């Protein structure tokens, strides 16, 4: 049995940290919902 | 039940303890998340119960208590933030420039974040607070590292 909890408001941060790259991928999407990488 | 809008855990009490499966957005009072978090089952808030309303297995998104309500778009250049809510840990805003997933049916931004699994359905904003989409389906790139889809509905 799922049950939800407020965890916060929805808000953009001013000098949140900054991180993570941009990778551009080519990509197949199944049936299924699932993404798997195109080579 | 609560139904002020915000950013949600999403849990259960049938495993060890109460564990975190996801998260997901209220908002004009729906709540939305991605499908492989909840299959599609019903939801609490507090004493109330949340019905699915629509989902979609190959999207994977779902809403409960009226149709998906979230219809902004990344821009494709400026960078966006992650409002990660990661299992047992404060909710916590990561700014990061996406990369793209291309497709044969178009491109979809996609951001290089990896956190637990039960962080799926964390929003991704953009600088005006808007949800341009859900973190949480996404991809295993060679290097061993999670690169998410910014998954967005369509607002009927
Ligand atoms: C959201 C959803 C999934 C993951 C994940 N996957 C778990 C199993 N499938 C491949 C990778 C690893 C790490 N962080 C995630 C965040």
């Amino acid at each position: 049995d799922m049950y939800i909890e407020r965890a916060g408001d929805i808000t953009w941060e001013k000098d949140a940290e900054v991180t993570g790259n941009s990778p551009r991928l080519d990509v197949a999407l199944d049936e299924s919902g699932d993404f798997s990488l195109v080579e | 039940g609560e139904t002020t809008d915000g950013v949600y855990r999403v849990m259960t009490r049938r495993l060890l303890g109460s564990t975190q499966v996801g998260v997901g957005v209220m908002q004009e009072g729906v709540f939305h998340t991605m499908w492989h978090v909840t299959k599609g089952a019903a939801l609490r808030s507090g004493e109330g119960r949340l019905d699915p309303y629509w989902g979609d297995v190959k999207q994977d998104l779902v809403s409960y208590c009226g149709p998906w309500k979230l219809d902004a778009a990344w821009d494709g250049l400026s960078e966006v933030q992650l409002l990660a809510v990661p299992p047992g840990e404060r909710a916590k805003n990561i700014q990061t420039l996406p990369g793209i997933f291309k497709t044969k049916d178009g491109d979809i931004g996609a951001v290089a974040l990896d956190y637990p699994a039960g962080t799926s359905g964390s929003p991704i904003l953009d600088k005006c607070g808007r949800v341009i989409g859900l973190y949480g389906n996404g991809v295993v790139i060679k290097n061993g590292s999670y690169v998410s889809a910014i998954t967005q509905g369509k607002r009927e």
